[PDB]
């Protein structure tokens, strides 16, 4: 994923295809939609050689669990990848194809709340619990989008330059090697897809998940305000009865306490799994770099 | 010439031998309040990140081989918190052989040495400012300050600073590495002696009521600070006592005495 | 994606001639839209090579300038204006949006002080309605002037969904290390941030590689839409990260920060950032809210070949609520002095509202 | 830590103009303020360079010298233009006091002869106000002439924390070994001074590398706090250490002195020193007080290589009250020869007291 702008692409137009299940997702028609981003990104300026080898592949749910890219080598550079690290970069891919889907939902939020205050701003009974809304959201995007910079800095910038550094100096191929494969042995370390660290991947696959949870109740309390910010707007419009209407809108209000506790209670597990977390990584040193960046201006630790 | 050792020792005087107090007056500002807790309650990944960055602000920021530096927690002080600090030096193979661990604790023992000194007159000093808006404790100020002064002066510019120029010159006349083996054991089994480091034990207890005087002018009583003189004045009898019978050793009563005062 | 660039009123056209001409340097592009021989990617700015701009007397001095091959004062007369042009302005957009592969954005650049005022705050209404899901990012710039310059701050509010540059910090800085004493001087000084605050979407970076990626990461609620920026260099990573928070430097004539943005564009070491965020956050230069974890992002990029270690700071500082009441305050100065005349308290009562939003953001309940 | 400095009336940045052209200098700075190719710690006056400066007819003269690229007669009268800038002048020391890291002091650079006289008065006092912990070291330079000349002098002793240049001496030593017998011509001589004076501020040095570690070693009580200055060369250390006692060089117009600064700024034997420390405790050529224990200081310094043995002398000596005396003196005469005029009388007063206090300083029995 160094590229970013590519990948940018690439994930918008598969959105429409993996939300389906697996049971209906052939690789055939999946090769169409790579090809168009190869083309309309900045990539098509690239060497047509390696861009020959670049395709997918279909892991054997639903299709944000059976996507992965490929790019299969054949060979006398078959002798440096060596069926090893295509099994590694692999097992390196899911953890940056999870941690950029997890990404761009929270943008897409974020996008919602920049439009959904621009609409019912003139309902002040729900800006109250509107705002548990987005606290919980900028609560959020601030652990997946410091934790999207030590992958970028700590993990790839970083042990990416011990390797270009060792082989421009290095020679006799057996130095190429030995500086390639222990580049996929930090890679592995500095990320948390060790064998021993297996308690801390597990612990961040809960903090993935509520950032679905989040994602669908909230649409349910987005959609719940405009169906009857909809039918506020008809029943006057048409008009310009009035008994029957003030109990619709009186239980209206009387059921915003009950979306109330949900965010209530959401937020009050999401913190209960983060704080947790953190307790988990002090232990394996390079990983001190990421209870910084997570704690920063030490807002939990109390 | 390659991986030079004249030009690396200089690296060393920076920092161990305190040659440089625009790196000291900037860190010691810095990581102060974080210093008087007591030991296991700071966190390390703390101090080591003052200290990198008390470097690069001050004007040791010209020097190749700053990467150095490394925070070494004592368990035993010079026999806390504050009192358990010392910094610590890594060297690769080559160099190793003339700066080893044997040679370096060493420099590791006239750093605290020269840090708890200079720790007591960066207070001792600090309350000069506090009293600046009863009237017989600056009279006592004037005596302690006036000593602790007296010993740092005769600590760099007599017993440091022209022991270093020797060894400066005692390895341009070099012929072996058995000979610059003896040349810096020879510099550092000189300065302990010309120094209280090797007995002397008086001299804690001495700057011992000085932290607490500056202790009770920190709380701002007027029957304590002339109790602090019968003591402090009788602790200094003794050093200029003990620092009179020898056969240098006997330049620092002219170092603590000028005026004839303490003939007593 | 791509992203089409407006530009309104004077202020506009210029700031916006000179972000083209700084960036048609940066890339292989010859004056005359032709590529130069002489990796970067331009197809979000450029359409396959031509500007996606939409420019709206100024304009005969683009005309007859080198680069022609690339293409009242009431704020009511300029609101005025803009609805009898309605149809017309709309359908050089639409083509220029249709047209598009997959639009993402509307870059605005114009000045709040007489007719892209007006006529500014008119498109900002008009381009939400007509758009519910495009970002509308504004370079808007800060000087009947106090009328003119709240009244758009009602439409700042609520329309845009996220950078303030005001001349005032844009004139101190001019005299003090560039010595000028002039549009012409200063201009260089703000295409310079431009040209360098989108510096994450021209180049395939490892994150933020979308608009809405360095939106959504700095503005945690829509209220609280308004950034400023920081740019030093006019050496290690230490050194640009000090002399960014340093006042002297930031653009802007208790209070703390909620999320910042550092971009360093030079070839600096890749190990030694984490360093420096480390001695950060021991000396303790900046300060956060108390609310909620708030964290400081930094970013590297790659300067073009056909065009030194610099350095960029975006962050979103509650002390912008202060340059508020200084227009807040002039108003009411203004109201004693001399159809309805109440579209102008509704003005003034929704930005009293931001006002007291960021005052409130500051304490260690802001929530409710 | 960092220290700005003031320069007020004709004396001050004149003097002070030539202080930043022997450092800008002594140091690899062209006067364009750019580090020319060609260790020395520059943090503490320049600012990454600029100089720290702020200066307060002749600001014309300055501004048309190539060093441009680096930035009534009545006392009452002083005083009273400060009390109506005050808010305008104390804005652009607040800026320049918070921009800084961690300020340190105040250096003033003042004449007390005719607006210098009154607003340097007028600053001393808000200073200490405003800030209680920041060290103000005031160069003063002693010359309707008396009454404004002991005014400045109830003010500088209880306001400033810590050095007098009068410019009889400058004249005898000017006739005497300069033969100019002129205002540019003794300032050379003053700015030769004050280059050496900071000295271990500028160099990483063992001890004194903080300005509270000059001042609080010879100061030993706060109303004691007028000291001098002495300068050979116009060899070892004992040639230079004998010549800078004798009085041909002293620039000041029982008696015994309180503590001894030298500053040794050459590349002599670092051995030697004690030696010749020892010789002078023989040969007796130093009297000090006989109540508290007073010794003598020497430190070593670096010239810089970019711009010989030198020395300076900085000492309390209690002769310093002569020179009062002679102010106090002409005043008693002026008063009987010509809204409440009740000022005065009270700086008469309080000037009085440190004439006491002096005089009662070389006794064996000062305390109490």
């Amino acid at each position: 994923l160094g590229q970013g702008d590519f990948i940018r692409h690439l994930m918008d137009l598969l959105k429409p295809e993996l939300v389906r299940p697996a049971t209906t997702l052939y690789q055939h028609n999946l090769t169409g939609i790579l090809e168009t981003a190869v083309r309309a990104t900045n990539a098509q300026f690239d060497s047509p050689e390696i861009l020959r080898r670049l395709d997918v592949r279909l892991l054997e749910d639903t299709g944000w669990d059976v996507f992965s890219l490929d790019y299969h080598v054949d060979g006398p550079i078959a002798t440096v990848f060596t069926r090893e690290c295509m099994s590694h970069y692999l097992r390196v891919f899911n953890f940056l194809w999870r941690a950029k889907r997890m990404e761009y939902i929270l943008t897409d939020i974020r996008k919602g709340h920049m439009c959904n205050a621009k609409l019912l701003r003139n309902m002040p009974e729900f800006s109250g619990v509107l705002h548990q809304c987005h606290i919980l959201a900028s609560e959020m995007v601030h652990f997946i989008h410091q934790m999207q910079y030590y992958i970028t800095f700590e993990v790839l910038e970083c042990s990416w330059d011990e390797l270009w550094n060792k082989v421009q100096q290095a020679q006799d191929l057996d130095h190429i090697i030995a500086a390639h494969e222990v580049f996929l042995d930090t890679i592995i370390s500095r990320c948390l897809l060790d064998s021993d660290s297996r308690a801390l991947l597990n612990q961040l696959r809960a903090v993935f998940d509520q950032i679905i949870e989040l994602q669908n109740a909230q649409d349910a309390i987005y959609r719940a305000a405009l169906e009857e910010l909809q039918r506020r707007l008809q029943f006057e419009e048409k008009k310009k009865e009035e008994e029957e209407e003030n109990k619709r809108i009186g239980e209206f209000k009387e059921s915003i306490p009950k979306m109330c506790s949900q965010l209530r209670i959401l937020t009050h597990f999401y913190q209960g799994i983060v704080q947790q977390f953190l307790v988990l990584l002090t232990t394996d040193e390079s990983l001190r770099f990421l209870s910084f960046r997570l704690d920063f201006n030490e807002h939990y630790k109390a | 010439e390659e991986k030079e050792l004249v030009a690396h020792l200089r690296s060393i005087k920076r920092y161990f031998l305190m040659d440089q107090g625009d790196f000291f007056v900037h860190f010691m500002d810095l990581a102060e309040e974080e210093l008087r807790k007591p030991v296991e309650d700071i966190t390390p990944p703390r101090l080591e990140a003052l200290l990198e960055l008390a470097l690069r602000m001050s004007t040791a920021n010209t020097d190749p081989f700053k990467d150095d530096l490394k925070i070494d927690l004592m368990p035993h002080d010079l026999i806390s918190g504050l009192e358990a600090f010392s910094f610590d030096y890594i060297v690769k193979w080559p160099l190793s052989l003339i700066i080893n661990r044997k040679a370096l604790t060493r420099y590791q023992m006239l750093f605290r040495h020269m840090f708890y000194c200079k720790h007591v007159e960066r207070q001792l000093c600090s309350v000069w400012i506090s009293n600046k808006t009863f009237a017989g404790a600056f009279t006592l100020r004037q005596r302690m300050l006036n000593f602790v002064q007296n010993i740092q002066y005769y600590m760099m510019f007599e017993v440091m600073e022209p022991t270093w120029h020797i060894l400066e010159k005692n390895l341009k006349s070099a012929s072996n590495i058995d000979d610059v083996l003896g040349h810096h054991t020879g510099f550092l089994d000189t300065c302990l002696k010309d120094c209280m480091l090797t007995l002397l034990k008086v001299f804690s207890k001495l700057m011992s009521v000085c932290v607490m005087f500056t202790n009770c002018m920190q709380k701002f009583f007027e029957a304590t600070i002339n109790k602090f003189d019968k003591n402090f004045s009788a602790h200094l009898l003794d050093l200029l006592a003990r620092l009179s019978i020898y056969s240098g050793m006997a330049s620092v009563i002219s170092r603590l005495d000028f005026n004839g005062f303490y003939t007593e | 994606r791509e992203i089409i660039t407006l530009q309104l009123g004077q202020c506009g056209n210029q700031i916006g001639f000179e972000f083209w001409k700084q960036l048609c340097a940066e890339h292989g592009i010859s004056p005359e839209g032709i590529v130069e021989e002489f990796t970067d990617r331009k197809d979000v700015f450029f359409y396959q090579y031509i500007p996606r701009a939409v420019l709206l007397r100024v304009i005969h001095s683009i005309l007859n300038s080198p680069y022609a091959k690339l293409y009242g004062n009431n704020w009511a007369s300029g609101f005025s204006q803009g609805e009898k042009i309605h149809e017309d302005i709309f359908d050089i957009i639409d083509r220029e949006a249709d047209g598009s592969d997959s639009l993402e954005g509307f870059v605005l650049c114009h000045s709040i002080a007489g007719t892209g005022s007006g006529l500014g705050s008119y498109l900002l209404e008009r381009l939400n309605d007509r758009y519910p899901k495009k970002l509308v990012q504004t370079y808007s710039v800060f000087p009947v002037q106090p009328y003119n310059s709240l009244l758009t701050l009602k439409r700042l509010t609520q329309n845009a969904d996220c950078v303030v540059l005001d001349n005032t910090a844009l004139n101190r800085i001019a005299t003090d290390r560039l010595h000028i004493q002039s549009f012409s001087q200063i201009n260089q000084l703000v295409s310079t941030i431009m040209s360098a605050s989108t510096t994450t979407l021209r180049y395939p970076g490892y994150m933020n590689n979308d608009l809405i990626g360095l939106i959504a990461s700095l503005i945690p609620t829509p209220r609280l839409h308004f950034l400023m920026t920081g740019y030093t260099p006019l050496t290690t990573v230490l050194d640009v990260m000090r002399r960014l928070l340093q006042p002297k430097n930031v653009m802007v004539s208790n209070h703390c920060y909620i999320a910042i943005l550092n971009i360093i564009q030079g070839e600096v070491d890749p190990t030694q950032v984490h360093k420096s965020l480390q001695r950060i956050r021991e000396r303790k230069l900046a300060n956060f809210i108390p609310w909620g974890p708030a964290s400081i992002q930094v970013a590297l990029s790659r300067k073009s070949p056909y065009l030194r270690v610099s350095g960029l700071m975006m962050a979103n500082h509650t002390s912008i609520s202060s340059l508020f009441e200084r227009t807040c305050r002039q108003y009411d100065k203004l109201r004693k002095r001399e159809d309805n005349f109440d579209e102008m308290d509704t003005s003034r009562e929704i930005v009293q509202q931001l006002i007291d939003e960021y005052h409130a953001a500051t304490r260690p309940d802001y929530i409710s």
